[PDB]
Formats: C-alpha cells, structure tokens, sequence
C-alpha cells in the first residue's frame, strides 16, 4: 500500500507546480537485514516483534 | 540502501515502475525511511520530515 | 440603617432579575442551532464527507462556496403564487433574506518578503504573513470590475475583525452577489474560472442577515476562512441573534420601564455613594464593601452609555430599507451586543457577591464569615505561590510540549489544559506520544506536587484558623 | 422497650420490600426497548438513513408516516429471517393492536403577530408561537370531516402534556386511523395530498396501544413532533408498559394480601401517631425522626390512594378487547401508573432512611451519630453561602453561554452543568470557542474558588466538629 501512497499523494507534492519549496530531493535510504522474515503464526496476535 | 526519486515528474515514475519491477522491498527489508526536507520563506523555518 | 439599604438592594435585585429574564429570551438557542446546523454540518458534496468546520485546503472552500453554501441560502420559491421577477427567498419558510450576501478577500504582495541570496534561484515567488504594511493595493487579473479591485475600509464602511491568526482590516476585494441561485452560481463560476483565490490570499469574508419574522429577531451570520502563510486553512464563524425593532408589544414596553427604574436607581446610588465620600471617611477604601460598590457603579454606567451609543445608532436599518436590493451592513451593531451582554453578565454576577453583606444574622454565620475575613489574607500570601508554580510549570510546557501536542500551542492553553488536568479530564496519549521521556516526568511530578502539597496546604491554612476562631468564640462565651 | 418498635419497624421494611421486589416485576425493560429499537431506530425507508430520532423537516415527517410507522405497527413479527424453529429472541411483539391509532395536530391561526409597517411590503404572514389564546378554530383546506375542523378539549377527553418547547393542550385536528394497512395508508396519502401541514401547525401527537398477546402486558405509545416558530422538527416519544391484570395464578394473589398488611400498618401508624402528637409534647415537631415519620405516612396515604384509584379504573379498559373501532384512552392510567412509581420509589427511601434510628447501640455508632448532628447547622449555614456563589456563577454562564453551548441553554441546565463540572466532565471545546475571553476566565475562576476553598472549608467544618465531640465523649467520661 505504500506504492499507492507515494504515487497518489508524495510524488504530486514534492514536485507540484510553484508550489512546495523543496530544498533537496528527497530519498527513499532502506535497511535490508538479509534474512527472510518468518511470518506470524496465528494465535492472540502477539503485540512483540 | 538509499535511492532517490528523480528531479521532476517524468522520470520519478519510472523509477517506481523500476523498483517495485524488481521486487526492491523484498521479504527481507525492515523500513523504507522516506525522508525530506522543506523550507518556509515567509516564517524563515526549515521543517526536517 | 440596615433596613433602608436592604429593601432597596432587594428591589435592585428584583428589578435586574427582571431585565435579564426578557434579555435573555427562549426560543432563541433553537434559531442559531438551526442556522448552525444548516450552514457548518451539511457536506460540502454529496460524495463528500467534508464541511465547512473540517476545511482542508483551497479547493475545498471552492466546493464549499458553490455547493452547501447556495444550497442553503437560496431556498426554494414555494410556487402557490404569480412569482413575477426573482422572489425572494426565505431559507427555513420562515426565516426572509434580507438583501443580499457579500464575499470579500485580503492578500498580500509579491514583493513582501526577502528570501535569501544563497538559494535566490530555486525560490522564485514568496508572501510574507499578513500585516497592514505589506498588502496588496492594486489591480490583479482581468481588471474589469469591483471583485479585482482596491477599495479603501472607510469606502466600505467596515472594521477590524481580530480573527484566529492575525487582526484582518476592514478593506479588501469584495464583491456582492445576486438575489437568485441562478446568478449568484454564475458569478462564483465566473470568479473561480478565472483564478480570484491566488497563493497571495490572506483570508476571505462571506457575510448576511436574515429576519424571521416570526419573533422579531435579526440574525447576523459571517463566516471567516483564514489561509496562513505557512499552509492550510482555519475556518471561524459566528451567528449573533440580535433585535433592533423592540418597541411592537407591551412586553418591551415593560422593559423599556424597566430599564428608565434601573436608570433611576443607579443614579441613587453613585448619588449616595458621592455624599458619603464627600465629607464621610476620606480614605474609605479599607472595607472591601467599597470597592464593590465602585465596580458596580462603573459597570453599570459603562453598560448605560453602550446601550445608548448602540440604540441610537441604528440609522443602517433606515437606510437598508429605503433600498432593499443591497447588502446591509449589521456588524457593528453585532459586536456592540457582545460587548454589551459580557458588561451586563459580570454586573449580575457582582451584585450577588454583593449580596454577601446581608447574611449574618444569627450566631452560627457570624463565624464563617469571621474564618474567611481572617484566612483571606494568609490564602492570597499562598496563592502568590501557588500562581508563581502554576506559571513556571505553565511555561516549561509551552516551551517542550508546544509545538506538536495541538493542547500546549499557546500560553493560554497551556494554562487551560494545566486546570484540566486537576478535574481529572486529561487522556495522558498526546503527552506520552509527543515525548516518551520529559513526557510522564512532567505529568506525574506535576500531580504530585500540585496535588498534594499545595491543595493539603491549602485545607490546612483554612483548617487551622477556623478551628481557631470557633475555640476562641467558644472560649469567650464561656467566660462571660 | 424499643424491641418491640424495632421487631415492628423490620415487619414493615420487609412488608414494604417484598411488595416493592413483587411490583417491580421483569423484562419490562426488555419489552421497552424492542419497542424503542423497532419503532425508532429503523429508517424511513431504504434509500435514506433518517430515523425518528434524527427528523429534521416536515417532508421527512411525512416519509416517516408511510415508511417506518406502518412498516413495524402492522405485524412486523414475520419470522422470514433465520429462525431457530420458532420465535428468535429479537421477535417477540406480534403486538395485536388495541383498535385504531390517532393522529392530532395543534397550530395557530395567521395574524397571532402584528409584523412591523417597515417590512410590511415585504411580508405578509405572521404565525406566532404556540398560546392558549393565539390557537387557531376555524375550518380549513376541503372542509368535511373531523381532520378539517376543530375540536374543543371536552369534546376530545384530552389533556396537557408539557412538551419540550411549550405545554400543548387536548385540543386539535384529530382523525382517527383505520384498523387494516391498506386503508390506513391511503387515509394518509389522502391526508397528505391535501396538506395538511402548513406552515401554521405547531404540534402532532400519533397515539396508540399493544398487548403482545403473550407476556400479558398492555404498552401506551405517544410520539410528538413539534415544528418551533423559527422553523425546524424536535421529536419527541413515550413508552409505558402497563400490568392491570393482575389476577391469574397464586402468586399476584400473595400481594393482596401485602397490600392489607401494608394498610393495616399505615393505620396503626397513623393512630399511634394522632395519639401522641395529643397528649404527649404536642408541638413536638422539635426533633428529627419525629418530622420524618409524618412524611412517610403521607406519602404511604397518597400510594394507597393513588393505587386505589387505578384499581377503580382498570375496569374502564377490560370491556374493550374483542372491540377494535374505537380509541382506547389510555394516557390517563400511564400517568398515574409514573406518578405511583415515583412516590413508591420516594417512600421506600424515606423508609430505608428512618433505619438510622435504630443504630445507635454501641458507642462508635453513637459518637458518629452525635457527631454527625452537631455538624447540622455549620454544613446548613455555609450551604446557603456556597448556594448563593454557585447561583451567581450558573446565572453568568447563562447569560454569556446561553445561545451557543447547549449545556448553559437553560439556568438548571446550567446547574447541572456545573455540577458536572465538579465532577471533572466538563467539554470545553465548546466553552473557548463560543467566547475566546470571559469564557476562559470563568472556567479558571470557578475552578480554582470552587475546589480550592470551598472544598477545603466543607472538609474543615466537618474535621473541627468531629474533633470536638470526641475530645466532649471522651472528658465526660472518666471524670465522674
Ligand atoms: C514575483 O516577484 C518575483 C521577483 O521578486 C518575480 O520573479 C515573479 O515573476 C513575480 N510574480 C508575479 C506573479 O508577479
Ligand atoms: C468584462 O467587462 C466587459 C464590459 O463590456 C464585459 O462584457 C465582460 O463580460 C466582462 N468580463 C468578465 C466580468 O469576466
Ligand atoms: C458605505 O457608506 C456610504 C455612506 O452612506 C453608503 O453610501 C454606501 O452605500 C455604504 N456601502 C458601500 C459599500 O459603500
Ligand atoms: C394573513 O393575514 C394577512 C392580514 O391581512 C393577509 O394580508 C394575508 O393575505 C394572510 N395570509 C394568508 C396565507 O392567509
Ligand atoms: C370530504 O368528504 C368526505 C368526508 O366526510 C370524503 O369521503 C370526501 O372524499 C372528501 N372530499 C374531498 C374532495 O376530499
Ligand atoms: C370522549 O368521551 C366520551 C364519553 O362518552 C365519548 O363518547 C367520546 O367518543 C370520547 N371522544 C372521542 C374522540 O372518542
Ligand atoms: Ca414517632
């Protein structure tokens, strides 16, 4: 859902037209890990992580 | 792992298209941190988002 | 002689009690509850889900103007009859429009601000926050009519407003519309096609009236939306009931007699007040019954002397009905009403501190009265304390907690929220999300302190010298 | 000695208890609100979500009409939904009808007001608020039937019922409905083509009655809607189960005979008391359980006479029940059944009160006691003065916040208000914006007087005095 998001309302802002003094391009910096995440199994919906 | 989006709206989608073409937010990322910039000349502030 | 002046301050009771029970009238909170509800909770669009009280940005306001607004302006015609040229419309079958609405903006100039000259090419247009100094005074876009162009507050008769951000003048681009749905839509059409709500607006004023003839009650409604030269937009509104054809029954008439016996008594009374400082007690003021009686005097001759500026200014009512297809002007009888209702209110509520002055006639009133005439300067030497936390506490706040948590913006609501937070009427989310540390510290050392060292202290002074006092009265009466 | 009085005492407390438990029956309250929900809470109808709760206009009245009254008064029982082979727990209310609703309008006749000669060009009908003396009797629209003339109070059996604006009377234009739907509805749709509704109708009354067939319980249903003069809908409905059948199996057998104990107490009363106030103290109103036990035999009468007075009038609805062409008036029998719940309630805690006599045995209850009554006159006393400060602030919240708040409308809603405010479930959203200054101040003001000193001088009187009377229990003791 974050696609949708950035397309719909990030994207339009950030560039606009005369509109949003930006002061440098923005940047989308992500941590990677390197290990695939395990999914929850079901249950009480463990507020942990 | 950062990637930047571009200067202006032409080439910005594109490099969407790209990353979620080649399945950058993979089942192993942990955060996105989209982070930007603004500035406000009437009040004189910058605004770190 | 404790007689003379108790009957006559029980008939000043009697007769202000009288004259708040037709001022404040009923089937009054209805009439604004339903202009309210009509006008700030209707959607802006039936797919829309927003009104004017949750306005988001320029274009809602556009959505907002042609759209929920003429919808309940101009009503339907009610046709039963021959409806010769553009009738008239009354918004509930009851309630006439008299005139017609009038919109108005304030903007600024492009040359207002100075951006810096590090980054002078990437920034091409800027506007600086509203003030007198840097307003826009000249023609902008199709220069053709009233509505793109400069007209001075003394050519539209107006004043300052004091809204949410700033104090807006009575000056601007204004325009009034028509009297039927069908041109008034036109003209907004016409203004929006051509852009007239540029990136320079400062703020924007829709204004009308209304009649409801029904009871004789005018009905003044404006609505203020604010855009700051940082982004968004605050809307603001007011809808003042007031009445300006009083003399029609015999009601008034009583009040008007009413009002000439007030007249009459406050007279006796700055007159007997007079006599005695002229030769009586030229220092009189250590009493505290005198200084009461002063504030009262001079409240209620200010209230006087607004009700006749007020009532014989009423010449835009005689010239509004000479030529009825024009805006009238009723603001400044609207504020006038407000200054004169919050005169009247603090004047009712002395003259029933006042009343304390009566209230001891047996043994058993005598000693609390004598408590709190002997604690009342110890509790104002601790307050000074008291206040001098409060305010320090208060400030911290505003400085750590005031520019996210929307509760401790202003100084102000940093106080409010600060004796909310005594009745127990607090959430504890925003402090704790906005700061999870310096967020609970704050809270929990602030309950603390303030609740139990000061409110124990207070119980206490107050506790301590009441059982003085009856120990000593007790003590007296048995040995005597 | 006092055992006997105390054994009697907890005869009647028990007598008293059982008839109350007995009374009081069960799922009445269940009852209620499936009526509540069925007729109240569904909407007109599927292409809108107004219910009767949230009308605002005279066309979604009408909707109303055709739409949720009809669907839900006529066997709405039908189990086409997933029943579990039977009846589910929701559809209980086959709800055979008692006969044929009635409808009833009250307005006022054009002219009650005199419109001022300036906007008399402008307008040409004026209807005032609801009065006894501005009410309108003559005949209007297809003058035929009973729906198009008036009818006086007497000719119609009714009655006051002090609706949320004004006290409307027993008059009006009534039409009594049918039995069968499909007639019922076209009377309606006939009544609306020729309106019905002008713009003169100040009130509507729509009455009817239900037995359920099957839990043995009649239910009065009475919904008002009231159009003000300054034009809008206010909504309004009464629920009142009823049980006058009060003979079928041995155990509603049982409480004719507590009703005769409970008589056969109230006279003993009653003559043990006439004889004392005689030759013993007459006069001898001095004491507190002496003034109390009066209030209890009193209010005990007026219950007893009051449920005599039902039971006289219960043969008035049983002669009626295989007769379905004429309107049962009921009102009267709810009336009365609320008003004999009101003084059962009241008498019961009086009667619950009168116990603390009794405790007084050991020494802690009787130092508590004591020390409870000596605090009678200091508490009473600083009561008035608190009274009096809490007047002054709600008539200032009245005057300032009395249009806009809806929690300071009237002055007792004021009160409670304040009231609430000491209990910390004040809003103040509303408080701010309806007055930015005066309205903070008064806040702040009332909080802080309020709980600080008078709070901590309630707390003091009562600690002072209990200090004494144990330092006075414990000097007379030990010295003799
Ligand atoms: C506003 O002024 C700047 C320079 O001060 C100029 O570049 C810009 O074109 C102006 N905009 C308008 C609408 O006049
Ligand atoms: C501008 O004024 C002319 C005057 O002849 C008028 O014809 C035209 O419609 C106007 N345009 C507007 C108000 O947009
Ligand atoms: C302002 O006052 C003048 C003076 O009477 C009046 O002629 C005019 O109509 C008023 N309104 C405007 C918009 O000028
Ligand atoms: C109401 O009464 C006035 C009094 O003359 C009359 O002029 C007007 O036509 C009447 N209106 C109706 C609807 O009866
Ligand atoms: C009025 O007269 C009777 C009611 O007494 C009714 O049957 C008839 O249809 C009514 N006439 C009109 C025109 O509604
Ligand atoms: C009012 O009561 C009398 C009593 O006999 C009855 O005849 C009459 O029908 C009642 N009124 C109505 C409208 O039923
Ligand atoms: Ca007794």
């Amino acid at each position: 859902e974050l696609w949708p998001w950035m397309a719909h309302v990030l994207l339009p802002y950030v560039h606009g037209n005369q509109s949003s003094p930006e002061l440098g391009p923005p940047r989308l910096r992500q941590v990677r890990l390197q290990e695939a995440l395990y999914p929850d199994p079901p249950g009480p919906r463990v507020h942990t992580c | 792992y950062v990637q930047e989006l571009g200067l202006s709206l032409e080439e910005s989608r594109d490099r969407l298209r790209f990353l979620q073409l080649h399945n950058w937010l993979d089942n192993r990322s942990r955060a996105v941190f989209l982070e930007l910039t603004r500035y406000s000349p009437a009040v004189g502030l910058h605004a770190a988002v | 002689s404790v007689l003379r002046e108790l009957v006559t301050y029980l008939l000043f009771l009697i007769v202000l009690c009288i004259l708040t029970y037709g001022m404040m009238s009923s089937n009054v909170y209805y009439y604004t509850r339903m202009m309210s509800q009509l006008f700030l909770d209707t959607p802006v669009s039936k797919t829309e889900k927003t009104n004017f009280k949750t306005l988001s940005s320029m274009e809602d306001f556009w959505k907002f103007t042609e759209g929920s607004l003429l919808d309940g302006l101009y009503w339907k015609m009610q046709p039963s009859n021959q409806t010769e040229a553009d009738n008239r419309s009354f918004i509930f079958y009851e309630n006439l429009l008299l005139g017609v609405p009038r919109i108005r903006q304030l903007r600024v100039r492009n040359g207002s601000c100075s951006i810096p000259q590090d980054l002078r090419d990437e920034i091409k247009e800027c506007y600086d926050v509203y003030s007198v100094s840097s307003e826009d005074r000249a023609p902008f876009g199709p220069r053709n009519g009233t509505a793109w162009i400069y007209t001075s507050e003394k050519d539209l008769n107006g004043s300052s407003h004091w809204g949410i951000i700033a104090t807006y003048s009575g000056a601007g681009y204004y325009l009034d519309l028509s009297r039927t749905r069908e041109e008034t839509a036109a003209q907004v059409a016409s203004l929006k096609k051509n852009v007239w709500l540029d990136r320079g607006t400062r703020a924007t004023f829709i204004d009308f009236s209304v009649y409801n003839a029904n009871i004789n009650l005018f009905c003044v409604v404006r609505l203020l939306v604010e855009f700051p030269a940082t982004g968004g937009v605050i809307p603001s509104w007011q809808f003042q009931p007031l009445k300006l054809i009083r003399y029609v029954t015999t009601f008034d008439f009583f009040l008007a007699a009413c009002e000439i016996i007030f007249c009459f008594f406050i007279f006796y009374y700055v007159v007997e007040e007079i006599l005695e400082i002229r030769i009586h007690k030229l220092h009189y003021f250590r009493s505290f019954w005198n200084c009461l009686d002063v504030v009262i005097v001079v409240l209620s001759v200010v209230a006087i002397g607004i009700n006749i500026y007020r009532t014989s200014n009423v010449e835009v009512l005689l010239q509004f009905l000479e030529d009825q297809n024009t805006f009238p002007n009723f603001e400044h009888l609207a504020y006038w009403q407000i200054q004169f209702n919050n005169i009247a209110a603090v004047t009712v509520f002395f003259v029933w501190i006042k009343l304390f002055k009566f209230i001891n006639f047996n043994r058993t009133m005598s000693q609390l009265s004598t408590t709190m005439s002997r604690c009342a300067k110890d509790l104002f030497g601790f307050a000074i304390m008291f206040f001098i936390i409060f305010l320090a506490y208060a400030q911290l706040a505003y400085l750590v907690f005031g520019t996210q948590v929307d509760d401790f913006s202003t100084f102000q609501e940093c106080i409010f929220t600060q004796f909310r937070i005594i009745l127990g009427d607090i959430n504890f989310a925003e402090i704790e999300e906005a700061n999870r540390v310096l967020g609970p510290i704050y809270f929990t050392t602030f309950v603390f302190f303030m609740f139990f060292i000061l409110l124990n202290m207070f119980l206490a002074i107050i506790n301590d010298t009441y059982s003085e006092v009856k120990s000593d009265l007790a003590q007296q009466k048995a040995e005597m």
